[PDB]
């Protein structure tokens, strides 16, 4: 019931740490902040057609 | 109403015009008087969300020999409640024939835009409204009363929740109790 | 027991408790336009639930002395709902219709009345020649009455009763889909009618597909009773309604 | 060995299309006592939809699962009057309007009890308030039925041999403690329409059944030259509950704490005639 | 001695908890407040003949 | 080539022969309501081809002093073809919708507009506190107009052009789903929004989806031409749109 | 069974070297709505660099999990005016400006809530201020919407039955508890344009959608015989968060704490001319 997971660089770079849960609602855990993917494609390339950075845009 | 159990029953009368209205309400279960204090109301004052359907079941308790329908529609929120027949059949309704079965069910649908409403509802959470009306008219023949009477039953359907409990409204004390 | 009946059409429902079967029209149950029957080219709107649904037109009093009524489809139900909408916005359209009459009196009344759709039931003027506005037999949801006189205003129909205004016997309209209402027995009469027409598709406004009747045989009876009176309602719901032509509305 | 390892939904809607036949499930009978149990997928067209609504919520266990006050007093540290010095509870669950409102839904329960206790104390006004007195305590006594009852605050029952009890010192958590199920019948019973007396007479109603004990309160040794007032608040916390026979809530207020007595009341509100619709 | 289970679901949907019994007697454990059966039938159909909803009532 | 574009909605068609490329909201393109996702029960009605076509919103004048303009939607549709009678005879509705904003000049002239959906524009009143009426800032498709300086009166929105109506820098509007409109290349601006909301559906008369602004960041200008003023036109077409529960109508 | 087991950088820079081609990077046409992507290899030599940087705190996970103030308010344990010995607030997040503004920056929200609140007190002014008064405690009570509300310090309401509390003493650490998501919709809406009333009348705004309820807070029985002044600050924490439909920050000054009011304001500050680059 216990999660080993890695934690985060600092100085001088077992960089491991446990968790457990003590409550039974989802929403007394701590923060999940520990994800780190994106993608901007969603507003900086909404356009329909795609457009090739090499080529020239209007024709 | 002079007498309390007068309350209960929904007069009807033999002579009426070709439309006219029987009963109209509001569908709000935890505040409209109607339902403020039936089973269901009770329940849903200790609570501050609900979602899910309803039953309205009609009973005719008149003579066995007395006959008629009733048209019993269901008017989703808008800007004004439904004045005449002609508008009520718009909405959900049903055509209520008075046999041998002397019971009919209204299920009133769960059309809303969020998934909860408030038990304290507000215009936002507005539900719709209720209403009855003569559809071709009650008939007797010689030798019965003039006058019949109807009763309505409500309950949850089997899609029915609550949330977010809470202290009811309805009981309080001014002193401790001795 | 198959004396009880319950009909479902989009959010609007239908009991009976006493009542006899249903005619389906010709044999043939309402359903929409094939492939290769359509001439027109463009793509047709189902509107589905929002149209076919059961919509109540008005009311009417069975007196001892009444002789009948006619209500002609679909102009009566021109300004009902999104039904009359869609009249209203599209050049053709076709639908068939469930037509169910309601009329209940106690065990000692006693009278009968004849239901019957009779497709293009093309009526006469009173004064031979002239000619009569549309507004002799048709003007919405209200119900028009015969007249068991001659009729003799050459502004509106023959009414002649015994005639149909049609210039048949009257006692020979059970060749059209029919049922009777017979107050010892049931209370109600339904039928289902498809759609009838030389073309596939038609104008709504400009052609009456077909005309409601209802008339006593039988004229009520009753004795030592304080019902004075017998309302009949009609209830009307389309079938597989589709539209075409989209344009400006107004018709 | 070191670990073992140990959601319900309502019911979804589905599709529903025209129908004709003979078949009528919206007409029934309330004679039989039988609520009926149609849907809105049986008297109109609907779509399907998937639910994920849980009554998670609604149970009794977690209705009845939640700390409420049954019982408040006072008591001083100094006084001429030695009843006032300590307080002296029969313990009972009617004193108090919801929490009493919310048991008496159901005939009987059977449950575990979770007790905890909230004290405080504020300085008696008077012409001269200037003292320095150390931290106070408090001693909490449950005395069973039957059993030797103080009768001032300096009484050897307090030297509690048998009885529980609970010393607290301010400044900490509110003090705490388990009860099991203690009826001698095998569930709690809520209303008892009957006698004390075999032929019928006597004490009538629930007042009959209650033989639950006593509890007592008192300052351990603090005596301040200047008056000082505590007041204890109980709280009750049901677990593990069971209940049987519900019973529709109560309608009239209370107006006594061992009876039934009330005063008629009308079943709702009024308005204008039976086709107001408007606010 | 450790029991491993579910925890409610919360917002954004490791969804499990650990619990240890301390105490000697079951008195002291907390609320299980995780069972979720239902049965209205004791209620809402106590009649001795089944009815069928589909069928008429009397008859 | 690709500046030129088509576009087919029902029985209408659009073309441009001088574009840009088209813009798709959020990357997502608007569909119709999941079963896992809906909470109401009954039937939707799909009117498909009735509703979902293109509908010219009228037109302004590009002035060398104009400022700028903005429409709210669905309210500039309310009273628009079928789509406006399916508004009023519903309590629920949903639908994307494709904005095409038409601007033609010749190769002498110069300007360029910004075209942007905003949704949830709350707008603040010209007088803080007080109120004002659903009349100041949506009265069907009529347009409304931006101010140079400061608005005063205490009945209208505050229609400050720097700061949009909306207390922000009117620089960054770039972040909503957008598009320019230069002279010099393109002629059009297409915009394809999904319907974003916080709930599955929502009541179309009570709540304004988003809102359409045209800013002109250079104005117009031309010398020794007998042209005086550049039209601007807006046509817009919803999409996937599906209404629930039928009632009375108006709304 | 005991053990379970559970970095990104940004994009590098790639060698370039001299070009003389027909393709043009640099290049675009900003008309189409489509930000430019191109980088520095595009448009000038360059050497390969290996970047370890990475975005992990601008996530919006931490950009909004840090605790701000939302509201502060003072009440008395002794008075003549009964409505000053006690708080009632209508929870919102509009009263103070910055976690406004933080929130603001999104259309809807999604998240967790963790509550922490602060209490300290201290003694009024006065012609004499000898005393002796035993440590403080505290109610923090929660009521959702249509639930009765008290009407005084000492009102029969603060007996909570089904309403959460928490009973905190002075000198401890501060209280804190979690709260699920708890909108009827399915996020937390900034903003909404629209109206209360169907044919466009009333209310306007984000005042339509507000009913999270109340909290009151209260002395328990501490009533001293010279006044005493507790204030109360309240924390919010979101946790779990997730967000859509970013918006560009507010640049005029909030004056309405329930409307979008405002004066209007300058792009930004001057300078000498559009050559002046000296300080
Ligand atoms: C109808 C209500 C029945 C519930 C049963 C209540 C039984 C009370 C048990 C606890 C009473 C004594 C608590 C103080 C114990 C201690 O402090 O020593
Ligand atoms: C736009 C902001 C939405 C965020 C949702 C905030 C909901 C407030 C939930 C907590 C309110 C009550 C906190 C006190 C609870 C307790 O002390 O009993
Ligand atoms: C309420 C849970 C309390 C847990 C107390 C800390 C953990 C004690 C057990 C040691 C860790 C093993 C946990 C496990 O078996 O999953
Ligand atoms: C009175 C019991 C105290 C238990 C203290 C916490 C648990 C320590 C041991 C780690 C968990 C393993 C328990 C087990 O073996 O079942």
């Amino acid at each position: 019931g216990a999660q080993v997971s890695t934690q985060k660089t600092g100085a001088h770079e077992i960089i491991h740490y446990t968790n457990i849960n003590y409550y039974k609602d989802a929403a007394s855990n701590s923060a999940n902040r520990q994800d780190f993917t994106q993608d901007p494609s969603k507003f900086t390339e909404p356009v329909k057609d795609v457009m090739i950075k090499s080529l020239p845009a209007l024709n | 109403t002079t007498d309390q159990m007068e309350m209960f029953r929904i007069p009807v009368t033999i002579n009426a015009p070709l439309q006219q209205q029987v009963f109209g309400l509001r569908l709000q279960p935890g505040l409209d008087s109607v339902f403020k204090h039936t089973l269901l109301g009770e329940i849903l004052n200790y609570y501050a969300h609900w979602s899910g359907s309803m039953k309205l079941t009609f009973v005719f308790c008149g003579s066995a020999m007395a006959t008629g329908k009733f048209l019993i529609a269901y008017s989703p929120p808008g800007a004004n409640p439904p004045k005449t027949r002609k508008d009520a059949m718009l909405g959900t309704h049903i055509i209520w024939d008075i046999g041998l079965q002397s019971s009919c069910v209204l299920c009133v649908p769960w059309i809303s835009q969020t998934h909860y409403r408030l038990v304290q509802q507000d215009e936002y959470t507005s539900a719709g409204y209720v209403t009855c009306w003569y559809q071709t008219g009650m008939i007797v023949p010689p030798g019965t009363p003039n006058s019949s009477s109807i009763m309505c039953f409500a309950s949850a359907c089997n899609d029915f929740s609550v949330r977010m409990l809470r202290d009811t409204p309805f009981i309080s004390q001014d002193n401790k109790l001795q | 027991s198959d004396r009880v009946r319950s009909i479902t059409l989009g959010n609007s429902t239908i009991t009976t408790q006493e009542c006899a079967n249903v005619v389906v029209g010709y044999g043939r149950w309402p359903t929409y336009l094939r492939d290769d029957e359509a001439t027109a080219e463009d793509q047709p709107t189902q509107p589905d639930v929002a149209t076919c649904r059961f919509y109540t037109l008005d009311s009417i009093k069975w007196e001892k002395g009444s002789v009948g009524w006619w209500w002609k489809f679909p102009e009566a139900l021109s300004d009902m709902g999104l039904f009359g909408q869609n009249m209203q916005y599209h050049y053709l359209g076709r639908a068939g219709y469930t037509i169910h009459v309601q009329c209940n009196a106690s065990k000692f009344h006693q009278g009968c009345l004849l239901v019957v759709c009779v497709p293009e039931a093309e009526m006469g003027g009173a004064v031979v020649g002239q000619a009569f506005s549309a507004t002799a037999m048709a003007n919405g949801d209200k119900a028009y009455e015969f007249t068991s006189a001659t009729q003799s205003d050459q502004t509106k129909v023959q009414t002649a009763i015994h005639n149909a205004g049609m210039g048949v016997g009257v006692g020979n309209l059970t060749i059209y889909p029919h049922q009777w209402i017979n107050l010892r027995t049931n209370n109600s009469a339904t039928i289902v009618m498809p759609y009838i027409n030389s073309v596939p598709m038609d104008n709504m406004f400009r052609h009456y597909n077909f005309t409601l009747m209802v008339i006593p045989f039988v004229k009520l009876d009753y004795a030592d009773t304080a019902s004075t009176y017998v309302p009949i309602t009609v209830t009307v719901a389309p079938m597989c309604a589709e539209y075409n032509g989209l344009r400006l509305a107004q018709a | 060995d070191v670990e073992e390892a140990i959601v319900v939904h309502v019911a979804d809607t589905m599709r529903s299309g025209p129908s004709n036949s003979a078949s009528v499930p919206a007409l029934t009978a309330v004679e039989t006592g039988h609520t009926s149990q149609v849907t809105p997928s049986d008297t109109m067209q609907t779509r399907h939809v998937k639910n994920y609504h849980s009554r998670s919520e609604s149970t009794v266990e977690n209705f009845l699962g939640r700390s409420a006050c049954v019982y408040m007093e006072e008591y001083k540290t100094t006084d001429n009057d030695v009843n006032k010095k300590f307080v002296a509870w029969p313990i009972n669950t009617k004193q108090m309007v919801q929490m009493r409102r919310k048991l008496e839904m159901f005939t009987y329960l059977r449950f575990d009890m979770e007790v905890t206790f909230v004290i405080t104390s504020r300085q008696d006004p008077g012409t001269t308030l200037a003292q320095d007195m150390p931290v106070l305590t408090h001693q909490i006594m449950y005395v069973p039925p039957g059993g030797p009852i103080p009768a001032k605050v300096d009484d050897y029952a307090w030297q509690t041999s048998t009885n529980p009890s609970i010393f607290w010192t301010e400044g900490n958590a509110p003090a705490r403690m388990s009860i099991p199920f203690i009826s001698i019948g095998n569930a709690y019973s809520n209303f008892y329409d009957g006698w004390s007396n075999f032929d019928q007479r006597g004490s009538y109603g629930y007042n009959t059944l209650n033989n639950l004990g006593h509890i007592y309160v008192r300052h351990v040794s603090g005596s301040s030259p200047h008056p000082i007032t505590s007041t204890i608040r109980v709280y009750f916390k049901p677990k593990h509950t069971r209940a049987w026979v519900p019973r529709p809530p109560r309608l009239c207020q209370y107006k006594k704490a061992f009876s039934v007595d009330f005063t008629p009341t009308p079943i709702t509100d009024t308005r204008k005639d039976i086709n107001t619709v408007t606010t």
